[PDB]
């Protein structure tokens, strides 16, 4: 897919 | 969400919420030679173009677009840093085609455009076998976005497999589209958590403070598990069949022939740890037999949003298998997860490990497979990012993706989805 991802 | 979608209304797609009965393919069965021969039309100052792995001007121009153009501007430094490493390994599974992997270059300029890559692969749903291929890496120049012509190339990909007599795909995307057939989430785990925070990747909680963040994400400098080698050629026949053996729970899988396998997960001989892609391990016993593997890829991105550094390490969790609980006669018995919980924390310990070693610094999982088993324990932090499943041209009952209603893992069910994308 896209990847990465983020989180706060 | 649910009629927004010019393109994909007319595409032989599964409809949002609707009750599959009895799966199978969608259209009405067609042959290659009532498909047109000739590609679709473009724009008319574009043309289309094959890419050639083999070649270092057609594949350099792929991966320099897909660096410059994958990220959609919510930066916080990243741009994707797909190397020809990654793509000799991605692009040339068993099977592959030039005209596979299409884009579309400015017919003056010649400077590629777009691109959508299509790889074949047979895939499980259910017991039933699907001659499919693959679809990824799908990229537009940023100037040339919201134009529709991705469904250009949609059109384009599909008539060429279609012509080929393949009829059905897996593709994956965040975005919510017609049909998804499961839907899981993306986990983290740091291991160079400082350059983390430092890079903006990673939060920071006050009342955890720095100190302590690093102190919890800490990990060992060597593995801890008996036997764990790494695959090597003489390996495959034996983990082969101890991954088919485990795959077999699932029922979305790519059903690998051993070459695939092969392919899969002994990349290229000599390159340095500073260019390798992907890692497979094995345990192997005194006895001579293998019970454990699993594997992940790397994937960086280049940075711009820190002073120290210009890159960033990042490894994702592939496949896996483990002969635990084949004692076991139902996979959700109350200790056949007893057994199979403990090895996998174990195993990718020790894979979290291998990775902050080989210089990842972070580590991503998907709550796909019984991933979920493991992800919160061996403290896996819950990301942004969702991933659906898309079958084209199948009809699939909904698969659990591994996530509770709430977007919460499901330590209970776990997960069907057995593939794992690129
Ligand atoms: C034989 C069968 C073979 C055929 C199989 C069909 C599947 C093809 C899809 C392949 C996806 C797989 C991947 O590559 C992983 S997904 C990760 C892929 N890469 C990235 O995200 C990296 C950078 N991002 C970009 O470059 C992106 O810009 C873009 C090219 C993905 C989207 O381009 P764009 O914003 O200019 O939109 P558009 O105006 O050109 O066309 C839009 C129509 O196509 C659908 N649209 C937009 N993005 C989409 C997407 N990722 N997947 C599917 N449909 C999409 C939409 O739902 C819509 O149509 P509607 O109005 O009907 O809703
Ligand atoms: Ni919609
Ligand atoms: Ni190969």
């Amino acid at each position: 897919g896209l990847y990465a991802s983020k989180l706060a | 969400a649910m009629k927004d979608h010019k393109f994909w209304r007319t595409q032989p797609v599964k409809d949002f919420d609707e009750k599959v009965v009895e799966e199978g393919p969608i259209d009405k069965p067609k042959t290659p030679e009532d498909i047109s021969d000739k590609p679709l039309p473009l724009l008319s100052s574009f043309e289309w173009c094959s890419i050639d792995v083999d070649n270092k001007k057609q594949l350099e121009d792929v991966f320099v677009l897909l660096n410059e153009n994958y990220v959609e501007d919510r930066d916080a430094g990243f741009r994707f840093n797909y190397t020809k490493e990654f793509f000799n390994w991605a692009l040339k599974s068993p099977g592959w085609k030039k005209d596979w992997h299409i884009g579309v270059r400015v017919k003056e300029t010649q400077k590629l455009v777009a691109f959508i890559s299509a790889i074949p692969v047979t895939l499980g749903v259910r017991g039933k076998q699907v001659p499919s291929v693959e679809i990824n890496f799908l990229c537009v120049h940023k100037q040339l976005r919201s134009k529709r012509l991705t469904p250009v190339l949609i059109k384009e990909i599909t008539r060429r497999v279609n012509k080929c007599d393949i009829w059905h795909a897996l593709y994956t995307a965040g975005i919510v589209l017609p049909a998804p057939v499961s839907t899981c989430r993306y986990t983290h785990r740091p291991l160079n958590w400082k350059k983390l925070y430092e890079v903006d990747f990673t939060g920071l909680p006050d009342g955890h403070t720095e100190e302590d963040m690093i102190a919890e994400n800490a990990l060992p400098a060597k593995t801890k598990t008996a036997g764990l080698r790494k695959l090597k050629k003489e390996d495959i026949d034996q983990v082969f069949e101890l991954f088919k053996r485990y795959q077999s729970r699932f029922e979305l899988i790519q059903i690998f022939t051993k070459e695939e396998f092969e392919h899969n997960f002994i990349g290229e001989e000599s390159l340095p740890l500073d260019k390798q892609v992907i890692f497979s391990y094995v345990v192997e016993q005194p006895d001579g037999k293998i019970t454990d593997f699993f594997s992940f890829y790397s994937l960086p991105f280049t940075i711009l949003n820190n002073t120290k550094y210009k890159d960033l390490g990042i490894g994702y969790l592939y496949y896996y298998a483990t002969d635990a609980d084949f004692q076991f006669k139902d996979r959700f018995d109350p200790k056949a997860t007893k057994a199979l919980k403990t090895r996998l924390c174990e195993l990718i310990y020790d894979a979290c490990i291998l990775a902050k070693n080989a210089n990842m610094d972070v580590f991503n999982a998907l709550t796909s497979q019984d991933n979920t088993l493991f992800l919160d324990d061996l403290k896996f932090g819950p990301g942004d990012g969702f991933l659906n499943f898309y079958l084209f041209n199948y009809r699939a009952k909904p698969i659990t993706g591994g996530l509770n209603p709430d977007n919460s893992n499901d330590i209970k069910r776990r997960s069907n989805v057995g593939v794992v994308m690129l």
